[PDB]
């Protein structure tokens, strides 16, 4: 974790070794399911590169532009999350259901 | 099915009732042809029916409130979904099963 500061027209980056981040999964798909629509931001094809990670977001019933009754609101700060340090790490695992063989 | 429900092979069997036919007086001289002649008959009694059903809870991380079946406020001549002066047990407006939202 980097904490960046801007003095005059310099720019300095340095290590805040105290600072966490939140990672969560939605085991139980609680949230509106973004992927699957071929968003970029994917990890590189190619191992050596590195890539910036996608912002999250989601759209729900509307008229116009505006809401109607039905339209939910989501606060992710609202799932439980473990916060890590510089330290730390994260892991889970995930099975497949079964599906049919793609036929190639 | 079409006008809504849930389709069965197996469906509840449908249960048949019938008053036994009670004969009005015979004559006292044989005669084949059958017994046209009933004493005029009706039956009543009880009828209790039980089902069982299995409910799926709603579990959801929305944060604003969901629409919900809700009685009007406001005040009016009788009440909705009871009987009026006359004893007649009416029904307002049709209920649709759907308040809840999930995501699609």
């Amino acid at each position: 974790v980097k904490e960046v500061t801007q003095n005059e027209g310099t720019k300095t980056i340095a290590n805040n070794l105290t600072s966490t981040i939140q990672v969560f999964t939605d085991s139980e798909y609680q949230l509106p399911y973004v992927l699957g629509s071929a968003h970029q931001g994917c990890l590189p094809p190619f191992p050596a590169d590195v890539f910036m990670i996608p912002q999250y977001g989601y759209l729900t019933l509307n008229n116009g532009s505006q809401a109607v009754g039905r339209s939910s609101f989501y606060c992710l700060e609202y799932f439980p999350s473990q916060m890590l340090r510089t330290g730390n790490n994260f892991e889970f695992s995930y099975q497949f259901e079964d599906v049919p063989f793609h036929s190639s | 099915p079409l006008m809504g429900g849930f389709g069965l092979k197996h469906p509840p069997p449908q249960i048949l009732i019938k008053n036994t036919p009670v004969p009005a007086d015979p004559p006292t001289t044989f005669s084949q042809a059958k017994l046209a002649s009933f004493i005029t008959q009706y039956s009543t009694g009880q009828v209790s029916v039980e089902i069982e059903w299995e409910l799926q809870k709603e579990n959801s991380k929305r944060w604003n409130p969901e629409i919900q079946y809700t009685s009007n406020y406001y005040k009016s001549t009788n009440v909705d979904f009871a009987v009026n002066t006359d004893g007649t047990y009416s029904e307002p407006r049709p209920i649709g099963t759907r308040y809840l939202t999930r995501n699609l």
